[PDB]
């Protein structure tokens, strides 16, 4: 961009700029993964891979 | 006719429309232009319920019981078009007639406090009953398409139409906004009941008692509650209390049908299919 | 643009109050009181001290053993399992014990919880009304707030043990859970036939919506005139000023006639008690004298009757 | 979050509120999920029958060997697609009987041809008829069965209530979460309200109305309609304000009843134990194992006419 | 013992009618009590008969209620007779009903918005018998809160936006910490008034205190006080309804109509 | 029109900027809402829009009066 | 860790830490025991051992 | 990666970021750990290994 582009802090302060995406970044990172685990295309814990070794009675079919 | 103390206090001025024309008094109430526009859109629709009283749904089922006059909307199948008179175009004027009449007793509001020299804050607030009736009966049709949605008018027909709008989607307790007006309206009546109480508590002490001050107030909700809101701001929380209980029933309302077209329970499961649990 | 009054621009700061003196033979109160900022905005900005007596005390002791089974049955309902407890927390419910006992004590987890809960809940409330009613009487003030209580109470009852003992049985009680309790207000409606055509309900109703039109109509009364000094309700109630007047002769030009500054307050207490005790008699009735609201009201010309365009052919009646 | 309109049809008088709506995106992803099968060529009318050629016939005696063989490749589709006729037939020949899938299809075949003939009052108003496609959807189980539901775990100690638990059997409500037991098996009375204005003898219980509520939501979601298309909600025991799906309900209950109590508990014995529930017992139909979300199944789509081995005579 | 009481009759029915009685009775009590203040009515049936019928309407008055005030301040009955006064204004027209034109100088005529009765002249007292609004140079134990703007020293402007005074001390109340009134010294007369909060805007952003019912040039008809200590209630009413007059009486616009 | 400056001399340029802006936003928003809702102009159903035929006699939608 | 760490002492309250610390381990400390509780493995009180 | 980073602490309060920080990373375990248990193939209780000595 522009070389005079750090005259942009003249008008907004380090300090509330800083918290903001630090607090912003965070909170999207967790929207993206909670996201990608309700999908069935893209949940790795529960993908089958890889293998199971975890035996899974009768069951309730209703729910 | 006027209070020992009113003459003051009727000037001439301060009106909207019409100026000198329509400025004047008819026994205790004051008219202007939106008292004679207000007024006879009420007569009119007066005079137009009980002609659709008179006719009746049939000419077997007609009858003048108070309980059982009620006068319906049109069918679904005329959509936002205009129904003929007998088959609920009356329904439709009646409304037209209904929705001037309130607007007119705003606007005829704001010209009493105009006049008066006080804030505008009466009918800001009745504003928000207007709105809520807009809603029902103009926003949710026009958004579902039909002007058959609009409920009936009649004094016990309507709350078959709650009724059944309730039991479309089997269980209407689940609605949220409709959890947050109910607080809110069981909020405010115990607001009520208690500013009323410690008022006239303060006011009639016991026999031979002089009058209570300010601090009495504060110190007996202190010492039962903990905490003492005020004389100004009990007054401020009553009036925000019962218009977010208006718009939060508008709203629960809005999103019935519009915006949500299955049972009220299943909208939850966005809770039970976290990933945490 | 105009001051409204919704917010408090610039906040002053004096020391704290104490408040007025208790006569002999009074416990002191409790805590050193603080000040909020953001509180001040909306009220006042300070927060305590509180008293609390002997009533005050067994008050509470009573309602936390009461809410401590009504959380340990929700917790025990779920096997233990915290992460599932807070799961299916709205959902979780103590529920009272089976219509093949009548009036008698069952096993524990077949109701017997349930009742020493409802029990001890209704001790603790009692023990409030009697702790409202003493802090009134210490100041010299009257006794409104504590009849309110009272009319609150007996709807309480009604609603809990009164119907319940009336009817012979236990299982027509309301359950302690939060989606449960709805549920029992919805199966109420549907066993006795369209809760709608009853006319307490009707009254009660009438009420609540009057409650909330008339808090309205004085808050924003109130707060129209307050630049008169008409916050200070007191003094023009004991000396009549421009804001009284005003607010009179308001709504004397808009709908023919008034109230007072003291009336208009008589006005609010008797909506609001009205709402609980209509609310009280409604259910005392139903089960008892009346079977069916809809065909009651069939029977007393009040359910209006529709063209006949739907209906279907009895499968009992062939 | 969805957005507007929707497709809405009028049920009732206008200003009663009886009225079904549908929205068009979930209206077409759920039609996509239950179209029909195109069915065969008619077999040659004529020459060799089944009682002269075929030994172990007991249930389509009296057809034709073309229209049988057609019947047979036809079920074949509708039921094991993917395994094949070794699914059903032992190997090595077509006569014996030592395997328990020939024994449940034999079974299966007289319960639809019962359906199809002795409860014309339930599935036969528009002629949509009941094939074994209309269950399994070509799967060898179907996907909709219930069994009696035991419920979360419990101390030792407690005893279970049956509710206050989420649950999508009563569509997300904290109603009493197993409602086919009772009512869809046994033989309860569903009727709660009474019919007098003044109390005459009705001691049913306040815990009685929730348990019929939770068979109503059951209902409506296995039909995926509210509780309008069948009431006038301000008299739910009106049979002279209801509409003419009311009766149609009423004699479905007593068609699974039926189907219940005479069709599947007799193969309990025969079926492997990982078709049964924890009970012991098996899996049994329920309104959503034909419906599946629909208020007829695949829409009405018909291709019951096409087969006359579905027919009693 | 039973739930018919006739053919016809049951108990829910009795039950509806007598709460019907009792909510008669109610509404009766309720309306008597609101007719304790301004009646009886002024109109013109009264004076035509020559001072003979009174106007009450129904249902009629009730017997008088006392007040006791607390210090010795005396005694108020709640339905009580008040001298009737001489207005300073004059009909627009002679048929009933019509309104009257404020005679004189409008801001200084004492009708209309600008109109107050007269109270008593007694300040209004604490629990411990002080008056209970003060300005802050007797009140030196308050403060302003922290983190606020202490508008000591902020420029008043006029309706026009034309700069009236500076504000010099800051009335409080003693019972509940809160500010009152704010005191402009006006720099056309050497004078100083007082000033509602409700008629005053705070602009935070420059220090600016707005004034939008009087212009800056009628800051210097306020009524003033006795002492420079107390106010009393007769003089804070007037205070406040000449502020009020401004409403109405301050441009020529502002009477109206918009078409 | 030939002197329609002087309409800047009785309203607030300052002012008129916001409100034409917050208008036109508006009315975008309106419009745009309003083809999603038509059947014919909905851009979210893709350029390869095509529903569902019934092969038999099925219907979507139950019958109403 | 270096030996300074000490100072974080004069940067927090010592009361406030110490209190909440105990409320959490406590807090931990019932919740760990519960979902033991909560299972069919880990039950002590209905494992059936010993007979 | 740069040697003047230690100029952030001239900007926001270390008496808060530390707080805000041991909250976090507690509040954050915790989470990881329920959804860990929340799956058939992670629950490390439930999987029945090694072997089970009660009965279910
Ligand atoms: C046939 C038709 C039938 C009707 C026929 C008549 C029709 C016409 C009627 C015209 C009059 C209408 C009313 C207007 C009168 C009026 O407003 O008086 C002004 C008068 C003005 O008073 P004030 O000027 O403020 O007096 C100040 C003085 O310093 C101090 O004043 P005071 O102390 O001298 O005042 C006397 C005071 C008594 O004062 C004392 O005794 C001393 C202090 C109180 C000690 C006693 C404590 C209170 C008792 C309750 C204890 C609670 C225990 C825990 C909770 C248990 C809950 C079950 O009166 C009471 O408080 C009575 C006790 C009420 C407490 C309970 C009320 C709620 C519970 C309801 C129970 C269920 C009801 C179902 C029906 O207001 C009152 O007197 C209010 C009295 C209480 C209000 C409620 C009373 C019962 C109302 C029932 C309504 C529903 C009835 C439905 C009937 C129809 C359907 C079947
Ligand atoms: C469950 C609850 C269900 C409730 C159901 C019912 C709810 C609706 C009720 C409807 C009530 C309508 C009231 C109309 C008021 C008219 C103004 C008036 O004069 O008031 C009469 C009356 C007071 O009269 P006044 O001040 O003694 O009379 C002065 C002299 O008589 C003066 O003597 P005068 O010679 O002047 O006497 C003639 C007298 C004529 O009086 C009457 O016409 C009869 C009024 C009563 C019937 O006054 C007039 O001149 C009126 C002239 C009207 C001209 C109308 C044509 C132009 C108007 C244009 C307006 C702008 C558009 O006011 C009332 O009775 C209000 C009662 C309110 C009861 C509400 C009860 C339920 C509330 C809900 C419960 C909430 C919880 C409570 C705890
Ligand atoms: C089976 C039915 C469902 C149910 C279905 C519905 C449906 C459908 C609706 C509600 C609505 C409401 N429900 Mg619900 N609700 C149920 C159970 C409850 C229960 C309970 C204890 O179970 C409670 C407390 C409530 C409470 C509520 C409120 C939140 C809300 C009604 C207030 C309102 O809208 O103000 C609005 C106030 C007005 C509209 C007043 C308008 C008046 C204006 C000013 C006109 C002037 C009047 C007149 C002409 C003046 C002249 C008269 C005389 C001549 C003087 N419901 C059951 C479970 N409920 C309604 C809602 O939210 O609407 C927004 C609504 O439509
Ligand atoms: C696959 C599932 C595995 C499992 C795989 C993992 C993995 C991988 C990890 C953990 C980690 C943790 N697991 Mg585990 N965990 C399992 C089962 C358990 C069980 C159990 C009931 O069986 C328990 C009680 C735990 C508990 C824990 C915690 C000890 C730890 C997270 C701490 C925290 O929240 O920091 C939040 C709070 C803070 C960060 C506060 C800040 C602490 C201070 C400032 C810095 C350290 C100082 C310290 C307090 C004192 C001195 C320590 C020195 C460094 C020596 N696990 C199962 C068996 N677990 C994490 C870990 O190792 O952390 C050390 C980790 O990476
Ligand atoms: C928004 C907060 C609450 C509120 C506030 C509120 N209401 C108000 C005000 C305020 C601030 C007024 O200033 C105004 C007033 O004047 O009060 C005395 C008013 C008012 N609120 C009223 C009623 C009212 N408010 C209600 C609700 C509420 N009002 C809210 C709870 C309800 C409910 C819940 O049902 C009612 C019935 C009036 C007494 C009054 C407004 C009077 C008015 O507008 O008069 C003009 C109209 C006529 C005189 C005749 C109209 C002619 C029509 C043809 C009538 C029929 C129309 C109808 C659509 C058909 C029949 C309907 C059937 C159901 C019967
Ligand atoms: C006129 C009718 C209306 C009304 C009136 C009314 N209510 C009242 C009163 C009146 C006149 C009182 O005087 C009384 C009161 O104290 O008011 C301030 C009260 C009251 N109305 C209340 C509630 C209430 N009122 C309701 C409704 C209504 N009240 C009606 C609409 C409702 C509804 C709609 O559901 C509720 C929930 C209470 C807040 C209060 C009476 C409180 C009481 O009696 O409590 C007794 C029991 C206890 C104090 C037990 C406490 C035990 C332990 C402290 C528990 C420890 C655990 C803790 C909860 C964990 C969480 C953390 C805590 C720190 C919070
Ligand atoms: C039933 C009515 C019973 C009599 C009512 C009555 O008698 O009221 C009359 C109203 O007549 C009048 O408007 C007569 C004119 C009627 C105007 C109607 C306006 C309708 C539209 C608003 C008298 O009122 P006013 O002349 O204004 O006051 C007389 C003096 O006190 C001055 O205030
Ligand atoms: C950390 O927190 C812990 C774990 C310690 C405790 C937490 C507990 C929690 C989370 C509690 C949550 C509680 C909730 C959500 C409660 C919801 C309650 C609701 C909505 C209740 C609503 C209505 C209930 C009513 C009206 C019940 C009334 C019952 C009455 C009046 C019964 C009275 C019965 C009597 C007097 C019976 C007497 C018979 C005898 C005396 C024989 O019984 C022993
Ligand atoms: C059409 C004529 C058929 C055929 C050929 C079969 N069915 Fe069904 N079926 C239904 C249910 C609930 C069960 C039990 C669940 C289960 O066992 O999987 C069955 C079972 C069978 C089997 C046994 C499959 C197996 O598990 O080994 C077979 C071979 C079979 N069916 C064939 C339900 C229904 C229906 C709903 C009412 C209808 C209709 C049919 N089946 C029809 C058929
Ligand atoms: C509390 C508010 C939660 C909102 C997010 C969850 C629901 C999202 C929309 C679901 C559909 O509609
Ligand atoms: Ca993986
Ligand atoms: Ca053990
Ligand atoms: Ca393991
Ligand atoms: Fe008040
Ligand atoms: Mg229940």
């Amino acid at each position: 961009m522009s070389p005079d582009l750090w005259k942009i802090w003249l008008l907004i302060d380090p300090r509330r700029v800083l918290i903001a995406v630090f607090a912003f970044l965070t909170i999207l990172g967790l929207a993206i993964h909670m996201i990608l685990l309700s999908t069935t295309e893209f949940n790795w814990l529960e993908d089958g891979i890889p293998a199971a070794k975890v035996q899974q009675t009768p069951v309730v079919p209703q729910r | 006719a006027m209070l020992s103390f009113e003459r003051k206090y009727r000037v001439r001025g301060g009106t909207l429309i019409g100026g000198d024309l329509f400025d004047f008094w008819v026994g205790p109430f004051y008219v202007g232009f939106f008292g004679v526009t207000g007024f006879f859109f009420a007569l009119l629709g007066v005079l137009l319920i009980v002609w659709g009283a008179t006719i009746g749904p049939n000419a077997e089922l007609q009858t003048y019981n108070i309980w059982q006059i009620s006068i319906a909307p049109p069918d679904l199948s005329y959509g936002l078009g205009m129904a003929p008179l007998t088959e609920g175009g009356l329904w439709q004027i009646i409304t037209i007639c209904a929705i001037g009449a309130f607007v007119s007793w705003a606007l005829r509001e704001v010209e009493i406090c105009r006049k008066l020299g006080i804030g505008f804050h009466i009918p800001f607030a009745f504003a928000f009953a207007i709105g809520a009736y807009l809603v029902l009966v103009v926003v949710r049709p026009i958004l579902m398409g039909a002007w058959g949605h609009g409920f009936p008018y009649g004094i016990l027909s309507h709350l078959d139409w709650v009724s059944n709008v309730g039991y479309q989607f089997l269980h209407f307790h689940y609605n949220p906004a409709h959890m947050l007006a109910i607080t809110f309206f069981f909020t405010n009546c115990l607001a009520l009941s208690m500013h009323g109480s410690l008022i006239l508590s303060v006011t009639n002490p016991q026999k031979g008692e002089e009058v209570k001050t300010s601090e009495h107030e504060n110190t007996f909700f202190r010492d039962i509650v903990g905490y003492s809101i005020g004389a100004l701001a009990i007054h401020r929380l009553g009036l925000f209390l019962a218009l977010s209980a208006v718009f939060w029933s508008a709203v629960c309302i809005v999103i019935s049908g519009p915006f949500w077209t299955r049972g009220w329970p299943e909208w939850w499961n966005w809770w039970l299919e976290l990933p945490l649990w | 643009p105009e001051y409204q009054n919704i917010f408090t621009a610039v906040q002053v700061r004096a020391p704290a109050y104490p408040g007025v003196p208790l006569p002999k033979g009074h416990l002191p109160r409790i805590g050193r009181p603080i000040f909020s900022y953001w509180l001040g905005k909306i009220g006042d900005a300070q927060i305590g001290p509180i008293y609390l007596g002997f009533t005050g005390t067994l008050s509470i002791i009573f309602g936390f053993i009461a809410i401590f089974i009504i959380g340990f049955n929700m917790l025990a309902s779920v096997d233990w399992n915290i992460i599932q407890f807070v799961k299916h927390f709205f959902w979780l419910g103590l529920e009272p014990p089976a219509p093949q006992y009548g009036l008698s004590i069952p096993p524990l987890s077949e109701g017997g919880w349930w009742l020493m809960a409802g029990f001890f809940l209704t001790m603790s409330i009692i023990l409030w009304w009697v702790r409202t009613y003493k802090r009134a009487e210490a100041l010299g003030m009257s006794q409104h707030l504590s009849w309110a209580f009272a009319a609150a109470i007996f709807f309480y009852l009604s609603l809990g043990f009164i119907r319940p003992v009336m009817m012979g049985s236990w299982a027509e009680a309301v359950p302690f859970g939060i989606f449960p309790h709805l549920d029992w207000t919805a199966a109420f409606s549907i066993r006795y036939g369209n809760l709608y055509y009853n006319p307490f309900h009707m009254l009660s109703i009438a009420f609540l919506y009057g409650s909330a039109l008339l808090f309205a109509m004085h808050g924003a009364t109130i707060l129209a005139v307050s630049r008169f000094g008409g916050d200070r309700e007191i003094d023009q109630i004991t000396d009549r000023g421009t804001a009284a007047e005003r607010a009179a002769i308001f709504w004397r030009w808009t709908m023919g006639f008034n109230a007072s500054m003291e009336s208009i307050h008589r006005w609010a207490w008797w909506c609001a008690v009205l709402t609980v005790i209509t609310a009280g008699i409604g259910i005392l009735l139903t089960g008892t004298v009346v079977e069916n609201w809809y065909l009651w009201a069939i029977k007393h010309g009040v359910a209006p009757a529709y063209p006949e365009v739907v209906t279907a052919v009895d499968p009992y009646a062939t | 979050c969805e957005r507007p309109p929707p497709e809405v049809v009028q049920k009732g008088y206008r200003g009663v509120a009886m009225e079904q709506n549908y929205n068009p995106r979930l209206l077409e992803a759920s039609l996509k999920q239950n179209l029909p099968v195109e069915s065969l060529p008619a077999a040659a009318p004529g020459g060799p029958k089944v009682s002269d050629v075929y030994q172990n016939v007991q249930v389509l005696k009296d057809l034709s060997v073309a229209e049988f063989t057609r019947t047979m490749v036809a079920v074949t589709t509708w039921v094991s697609p993917k395994e094949g006729c070794n699914y059903c037939h032992v190997p090595g020949n077509w006569a014996s009987d030592d395997i328990y899938t020939k024994v449940v299809s034999r079974r299966m075949f007289e319960m639809v041809r019962a359906a199809n003939s002795d409860w014309k009052q339930h599935v036969a108003v528009n002629g949509t008829g009941v094939t074994c496609y209309t269950c399994h959807r070509g799967n060898p189980v179907p996907k909709y069965v219930w069994v009696t539901d035991p419920g979360p775990n419990q101390p030792s100690g407690v005893k279970p209530t049956g509710q206050n638990y989420a649950s999508s059997t009563v569509a997300y409500a904290a109603l009493p979460f197993d409602p086919y037991t009772p009512f869809l098996d046994q033989t309860n009375e569903i009727r709660v309200i009474g019919q007098t204005a003044l109390p005459a003898g009705n001691t049913t219980s306040l815990k009685q109305a929730e348990w019929t509520y939770g068979l109503m939501m059951q209902i409506s979601d296995s039909l995926g309609v509210n509780c309008t298309f069948c009431h006038n909600s301000r008299a739910f025991y009106d049979w002279k304000q209801s509409t003419p799906q009311r009766t149609t309900a009423w004699y479905a209950i007593r068609h699974v009843r039926d189907i219940n109590q005479n069709y599947i508990w007799p193969l309990n014995d025969v079926l492997p134990a990982s078709r049964k529930g924890p009970y012991g017992d098996p899996f049994k139909v329920g309104c959503m194992t034909c419906h599946q979300g629909a208020y007829r199944p695949l829409y009405g789509a018909q291709m019951a006419k096409d087969y006359p081995a579905l027919y009693a005579s | 013992m039973s739930a018919a009481i006739t053919e016809y009759m049951d108990v829910a029915q009795l039950t509806i009618w007598a709460f019907w009685f009792f909510f008669a009775g109610l509404i009766i009590y309720l309306r008597r009590e609101d007719k304790r203040e301004g009646y009886p009515l002024d109109s013109d049936r009264t004076e035509r008969s020559g001072g003979r019928v009174k106007v009450v309407g129904f249902p009629d008055l009730a017997d008088p209620k006392t007040f006791v005030l607390p210090h010795n301040a005396g005694t108020v009955m709640a339905p009580r007779v008040e001298a009737p006064t001489s207005i300073n204004a004059t009909p627009v027209a002679p048929f009933p009903g019509a309104p009257f034109e404020p005679n004189g100088d409008p801001m200084l005529s004492g009708f209309g918005p600008a109109a107050s009765p007269d109270r008593a002249k007694h300040c209004d007292l604490t629990f411990e018998g002080l008056p209970k609004i003060v300005p802050m140079r007797v009140a030196t134990d308050f403060s302003i809160a922290d983190k606020d703007p202490d508008p000591r020293g902020m420029t008043v402007v006029g309706l026009d936006g034309e700069v009236a005074g500076t504000i010099s001390d800051i009335w409080v109340d003693r019972s509940e910490p809160q500010i009152r009134y704010l005191e402009v010294d006006v720099s056309a007369t050497k004078k100083k008034v007082l000033l509602p909060i409700g008629f005053s805007r705070f602009d935070k952003k420059a220090g600016k205190v707005k004034v939008a019912a009087i212009k800056a040039a009628h800051f210097a008809n306020v009524p003033a006080l006795s002492k420079p200590d107390q106010i009393t209630l007769y003089e804070e009413d007037k205070v406040c309804a000449y502020y009020a007059g401004g409403k109405l009486y301050a441009t020529a616009e502002r009477a109206g109509p918009l078409l | 029109p030939q002197q329609l400056y002087k309409i800047w001399l009785a309203f607030d340029p300052r002012m008129a900027l916001i409100g034409l802006g917050a208008f036109l936003f508006a009315l975008a928003l309106f419009i745009h809402y309003m083809l999603l809702s038509s059947p014919g102009f909905d851009w979210l159903l893709g350029p390869d829009h095509a529903p569902v035929a019934l092969s038999a006699g099925m219907s979507a939608l139950p019958a109403g009066r």
